[PDB]
């Protein structure tokens, strides 16, 4: 029983996930670090 | 997906085209939206469509459109008069909503194929209703409704008119009124009451013409049968006293230790038992 | 004991950092030992240089007390949650909020990130906890269950992915994909405020005012009971060296040998220059990535850093 | 009657529901409602009320007692039996449930049933008093062997000098003096030199005293004392006093030695 | 090749002792007794329990479709006019079809007159009637399969 | 999975326990559908 | 309106346990 | 000869101890003993649930188990590979669910699907005379300008077994 109501807030935004990069500080570096 | 149905609704054709709507209608009982199914049963038929949601059928064990039991094709009031009223279910408003909710979870957790608690009871049967249960499909039930222009004398579609042209039912007959909710809960159902009146006349159980008499006056024996048929049928009951046999009129008298056993053998027997593919009819004295 | 077990060096207080105006409720440390973050009743989130202890950056945007803070490992995000009701995702690339996860009915006490999947788990006073899809800001699942406020939640990769405890004193273990409970433990008499998962052993621990229990995985067989220090205890935290730290509302902190329940050290720490004696006790505490520093968040509006003593024996 | 009574019920019934909905908990509302329907002998309704109250707060022990009680008052033995089982299953620690459960079964006559219940109860390793009640239960019938068996488990579950003494005393009461002696031997053997004191050794002395083994008593008194801690001081004094008494039951040499 | 009398079924519930009618049906008796001796029935479950009808066991797979005879696979029935199912505790071999036999067997819980044509009566029980009623009363699912496992622990054939 | 194993008839007695309807293979209460 | 005085609001038939509740019924007022 | 429960050849109704000879429809749910031991009184608690779903009840469950060594295969994180399997299956299942939710945000089905049905009534006069029937299921076309048909707002109170708990001086009072 799911309503057809909506809201402004809900709509798509930032659908992409910013994965950390290598110089940002990817987990790979972290594991190796002392 | 796929409804729950009587064999009598579904149709007399084995090939069937059946359509489906996701949330078509509210169920007229628990009042929720539910998948609805239409199909054409036959050539002159009406396009039936499911009337109640699948859950409240599993609950009282019934066809979706007819609301007649799966096995017996009997209105619910009947098969409850036949076994167990104490199933119940709240009629009242927000209860109904609540109890339906919970029971919907309980059903969700079952093997899926079983009408919940009733089935624990549903096995033990045959008291009467088997004998009043209907045998063959009944197609007169799917006929199109009575044309209501013609029943005022006017209908201007002529022969084309898909409705049915004939005399309706006199509103006098108490069998007319027939609410849905009512037929569901087993309240004052005219049909069910009629079937109850029909149940009573079954010549059967009162017996007891005389005290202690275990004498069984058996009509319709036939000269194919032996006694050994009798004994190997009747040793289930108990300690026989004796058996008198007459093959000139083909009547067999029987005698048991207790009258109780004789009543039993009547009950179990009457208009039910047949052996040697030949009906074995019973009477007192 | 096994044999007067595992000698660990004592810790000393190394540094005291002021500069919150409210209670510091939460400390988290960044994946590279660069900066550690704090949530406060001040309504700010502050980021501090781990090394020097200087304040790098003050964020503003919560409306009420920030209660919980996590720095993602695989993405440059903070997550924070508050008494406000709001869980926010900050993109540390711009120092602004990019998403907000909406739907708890009361204060959110706690939150945590699944380490591989990209899903966020939160606890609220409203007795539920939620599994949020970080990417779409969507209530994947709602974990009904406890009868009071859920307090601390931890998330793990293996079996019982979600470990949670509440003020109703019972721990439930939640099977993530079902959003249903596999195990209920009822062995604390008073509110469970903190839990912690052991880095290597596949065990977990829970703390209550009365005592601290370890658990086997899955299904939480009972294992041990560390008894000693009795306070309303807000923090349990563990090093790879098997050092378990218990914070408390009365200010006290105790260090434990994870294996045995040997409580080697008791630290009672002075309250700040002003302050009042009653405003003592540590709301929370954490370990840098090197396991060489213990950071505590205190009601006296400070951050204390503890350093393991090198002369020790 | 027919309608007039009915209206009354709606006003009360509706009021009860309103009270519950307003406050939700505050189970005095739940209970009063249950009681009223019980009084009208609408006990199926009452059952549902109690179950609803349990859904709100299953830990509340008054609620459960009222529920079980209601069933018993209406002679609904099997309902009550179910309920009791649930109560002890979900709240095992509540001793009130166990005491009532066994009492009910005893009243019904089901000794076996009661025994079964007590065996379940004992698995929780409860409290001295519970064990006493189990033993006493057995002793309302002859069943002395059963009683002794229970004691054998009990003195290890709660290995307190006093309990051991009690066990020995039990044997004395029923004249199993051979076994009583053995029990004392076991107690002293078990506790060992490491820890034992006054009470047990005194009690053992008293036992042998009553057995008329005075020389043996002195042997025990002396040898076991020297074998262990002695002086603590109060205990030692008590022991000494006991010894003196035994002796009583030229010869005031230690009168001078104690003073000097 | 010994026709011993009683057979012993030490089950989880309790111990049941049975009398074989070597008199009427030696082949089936030999089958059952030999399997008992072998330990064939040890660890098996009473896979079907039908209240007020029967209890069926003797299937090492637990499926209701397994089991095999010392005669190899299936064998012939030993039907007999004196052997009818009147009363409870009657021991008989369970046959899918005529003259085909597997170890599986069943114990009546009541008079079952309609079964004579179908099955060969092995014998009769002697001790364990409380046991069989308690087994009979065990909760089962829709397929007559017990929710818990009621198993035979040790089978013995003296004689 | 051989014919011998797959199609071997289920052994021995049939329990009247089930109503004509109860005895039928099923997926969905009213019957079996696929 | 009839969720009260007609039909038992919401019904929980008690669960049934190792004993016989079939026989039991109760008296009027 | 006996004529009592105390004491096939008999050709008598005999019921030896207590097998019931008259209808009762008794409520009682069979007491059970498992293998060697115990009357399964814990069966109360399970009652609502399936056998599969676990529920702690006996005292033994409560009592502590010790040690387990530095490590044993007994406690370990399923493995890399189990995690990968679990994670992947989980991921797909969640995505399906999400797409359904997301269907709202983004306002077309064309499958004709056949099914074969066995009835449960049978009897040879019920159909024309077929043990089966076949039904072609078709999804009904929805009118895209149709408003939400029916009203969802209605609200009904939250539904209700507690796990066992297994967990004062006058002066203190
Ligand atoms: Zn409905
Ligand atoms: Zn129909
Ligand atoms: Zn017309």
């Amino acid at each position: 029983q799911l309503s057809k109501q909506y809201s402004s807030r809900d709509l798509p935004s930032h659908t992409k996930i910013k994965y950390r990069q290598t110089t940002q500080d990817a987990p790979e570096e972290v594991r190796n670090r002392d | 997906d796929f409804p729950i149905l009587c064999q009598t609704c579904l149709g007399e054709n084995p090939y069937i085209r059946m359509t489906k709507e996701k949330y078509g209608k509210e169920c007229k009982i628990c009042a929720r939206p539910f998948t609805v199914f239409r199909w054409c049963p036959g050539v002159r038929m009406r396009f039936k469509k499911t009337e109640v949601c699948q859950t409240c059928s599993k609950l009282k064990n019934v066809c979706q459109t007819c609301l007649l039991d799966l096995e017996y094709g009997l209105p619910i009031q009947v098969r409850d008069a036949g076994l167990s009223f104490k199933d119940d279910m709240p009629k009242s408003d927000v209860n109904k909503e609540y109890y339906t909710q919970n029971m919907e979870r309980e059903i969700s957790n079952s093997d899926g194929t079983r009408p919940v608690g009733m089935l624990g009871k549903a096995t033990s049967t045959s008291d009467m209703l088997l004998k009043l249960a209907r045998t063959t499909p009944y197609y007169k039930r799917n006929r199109p409704h009575i044309c209501s222009f013609w029943v005022k004398g006017e209908c201007k579609r002529g022969e084309e008119c898909p409705y049915r042209h004939e005399k309706p039912t006199d509103p006098d007959d108490p069998l007319a009124d027939q609410n849905i909710k009512d037929r569901y809960y087993g309240i004052n159902d005219p049909v069910a009451d009629k079937l109850l009146k029909r149940a009573s006349t079954m010549p059967r159980l009162d017996p007891p013409e005389d005290k202690t008499i275990t004498t069984l006056y058996v009509g319709g024996l036939g000269d194919t049968i032996t006694e050994t048929d009798l004994r190997n049928h009747f040793y289930q009951f108990g300690e026989i006293r004796t058996i008198t046999v007459v093959q000139r009129q083909q009547c067999a008298f029987i005698q048991f230790a207790t009258r109780q056993a004789a009543e039993v053998a009547a009950e179990k027997s009457f208009n039910k038992l047949i052996v040697n593919g030949r009906r074995l009819n019973v009477k007192w004295g | 004991t096994m044999p007067k077990p595992q000698w660990h060096p004592p810790w000393k207080l190394y540094r005291v950092i002021s500069g919150h105006l409210g209670w510091v409720r939460c400390i988290a440390v960044e994946p590279g030992n660069q900066w550690f973050v704090t949530g406060s009743a001040d309504r700010t989130i502050k980021i501090w240089d781990l090394a020097s202890g200087k304040l790098k950056l003050s964020l503003t945007g919560h409306i009420s007390t920030v209660r919980g803070v996590i720095v993602s490992t695989r993405s440059p995000y903070l997550f924070s949650c508050g008494e406000d009701k709001q869980v926010k995702c900050w993109d540390l690339e711009y120092n602004k909020v990019i998403r907000h996860y909406h739907g708890h009915l009361s204060a959110v006490y706690g939150l945590d990130l699944h380490p591989t999947i990209d899903v966020l788990v939160t606890c609220s006073r409203d007795s539920t906890a939620r599994i949020w899809d970080v990417r779409t800001k969507a209530s994947v699942h709602t974990l009904s269950g406890h009868t009071n406020a859920v307090a601390t939640v931890r998330c793990q990769a293996a079996e019982p992915q979600i470990i949670t405890g509440s003020h109703d004193t019972t721990i439930r273990l939640w099977d993530l994909v079902a959003g249903k409970t596999r195990v209920t433990l009822t062995n604390h008499k008073k509110s469970v405020r903190a839990v912690v998962l052991h880095p290597r052993h596949y065990t977990f621990a829970s703390g209550s005012p009365d005592n601290i229990k370890q658990w086997k995985f899955p299904d939480g067989s009972f294992i041990q009971n560390l008894s000693g220090h009795n306070a309303i205890i807000n923090t349990l935290t563990v090093n790879s060296d098997g050092v378990l730290v218990s914070g408390a509302d009365n200010g006290t902190m105790h260090l434990w040998d994870w294996r045995t329940g040997y409580n080697f050290q008791r630290v009672h720490a002075a309250v700040q220059p002003g302050s009042l004696d009653s405003e003592s006790g540590i709301f929370a505490c954490a370990f840098d990535q090197s396991e060489s520093r213990l950071l505590t968040a205190e009601a006296d509006k400070t951050i204390k850093v503890y350093r393991e003593d090198d002369t020790a024996t | 009657d027919e309608e007039e009574l009915n209206d009354y019920k709606l006003r009360k019934r509706k009021t009860f529901e309103d009270n519950i909905r307003k406050n939700r908990t505050v189970i005095s509302n739940w209970i009063k409602y249950a009681q009223w329907e019980e009084s009208l002998k609408e006990i199926q309704r009452a059952r549902s009320i109690y179950e609803r109250a349990l859904d709100v707060d299953y830990r509340n022990i008054t609620l459960w007692l009222k529920y079980a009680e209601m069933e018993m008052k209406n002679r609904q033995v099997n309902h009550a039996r179910n309920i009791w089982d649930r109560a002890i299953t979900t709240l095992p620690r509540v001793n009130q449930f166990w005491y009532k459960y066994t009492y009910m079964e005893e009243m019904l006559g089901n000794v076996a049933g009661a025994r079964q219940v007590f065996e379940r109860w004992m698995e929780w390793q409860p409290e001295e008093q519970a064990w006493h009640s189990y033993i006493n239960f057995e002793l309302r019938y002859k069943e002395v062997d059963r009683a002794r068996t229970i004691y054998e488990r009990f003195v290890l579950v709660h290995p307190d000098v006093k309990n051991w003494i009690k066990y020995a005393r039990f044997e004395e009461k029923h004249a199993y003096f051979a076994h009583a002696r053995k029990v004392y031997e076991r107690a002293v053997e078990f506790f060992g030199d490491e820890h034992m004191d006054e009470h047990l050794y005194v009690a053992f002395a008293k036992f042998e005293e009553n057995q008329k083994e005075f020389e043996r008593v002195r042997v025990i008194y002396k040898y076991a004392l020297d074998r262990i801690s002695k002086q603590e001081l109060f205990k030692n004094y008590t022991i000494f006093e006991k010894k003196f008494g035994d002796r009583r039951g030229k010869r005031r040499f230690q009168y001078e030695e104690e003073v000097k | 090749s010994w026709q011993p009398p009683n057979v012993y079924l030490e089950t989880s519930m309790g111990i049941i002792v049975l009398e074989l009618y070597w008199k009427h049906a030696p082949k089936t008796c030999k089958n059952f007794a030999e399997l008992a001796r072998r330990g064939y029935y040890n660890g098996t479950k009473f896979h079907r329990i039908i209240k007020d009808f029967m209890i069926q066991g003797g299937d090492p797979t637990g499926t209701g479709r397994g089991g095999a005879s010392i005669y190899g696979k299936q064998f012939e029935d030993e039907l007999h006019p004196d052997l009818k199912f009147t009363g409870a505790g009657i021991l008989a071999m369970a046959n899918a079809g005529p003259d085909t036999n597997g170890s599986q067997f069943f114990v009546t819980l009541a008079p079952t007159q309609w079964l004579d044509g179908k099955h060969t009566i092995f014998g009769r029980v002697c001790q364990g009637i409380g046991m069989v009623n308690r087994v009979g009363m065990v909760e089962t699912n829709s397929q007559d399969r017990p929710v818990d496992d009621v198993k035979i622990i040790k089978a013995y054939p003296s004689g | 999975p051989t014919y011998e194993t797959m199609f071997a008839p289920e052994f021995g007695p049939e329990n009247p326990f089930r109503t004509q309807q109860m005895a039928a293979p099923r997926n969905m209460l009213s019957g079996y559908a696929e | 309106g009839v969720d009260y005085n007609a039909e038992i609001p919401f019904e929980k038939k008690p669960a049934l346990g190792f004993y016989d509740t079939s026989e039991e019924n109760y008296q009027a007022l | 000869i006996p004529r009592l429960l105390e004491d096939p050849e008999i050709h008598v109704a005999q019921y030896p101890l207590d097998m019931g000879r008259k209808k009762k429809m008794s409520n009682a749910l069979a007491i059970q003993v498992d293998s060697e031991g115990k009357i399964k009184y814990d069966a109360i608690a399970r009652q609502g649930q399936s056998k599969d779903k676990v529920i702690y009840s006996k005292y033994t469950d409560l009592v502590p188990k010790e040690v387990m060594n530095a490590d044993d295969p007994d406690l370990q994180r399923p493995d890399e590979e189990a995690i990968k399997e679990i994670t992947e299956k989980t991921r797909v299942a969640l995505e399906k669910s999400v797409s359904q939710k997301v269907a709202a945000a983004m306002p077309k089905l064309a499958p004709a699907q056949y099914i074969r049905y066995t009835p449960s009534q049978q009897g040879v006069a019920f159909n024309s005379g077929a043990k089966q029937r076949v039904i072609r299921m078709v999804e009904m076309q929805k009118d895209p300008m149709e408003p939400p048909r029916f009203k969802i707002n209605k609200k009904i109170p939250r539904g209700p077994p507690p796990a066992p708990v297994m967990h004062m001086t006058v002066k203190e009072q």
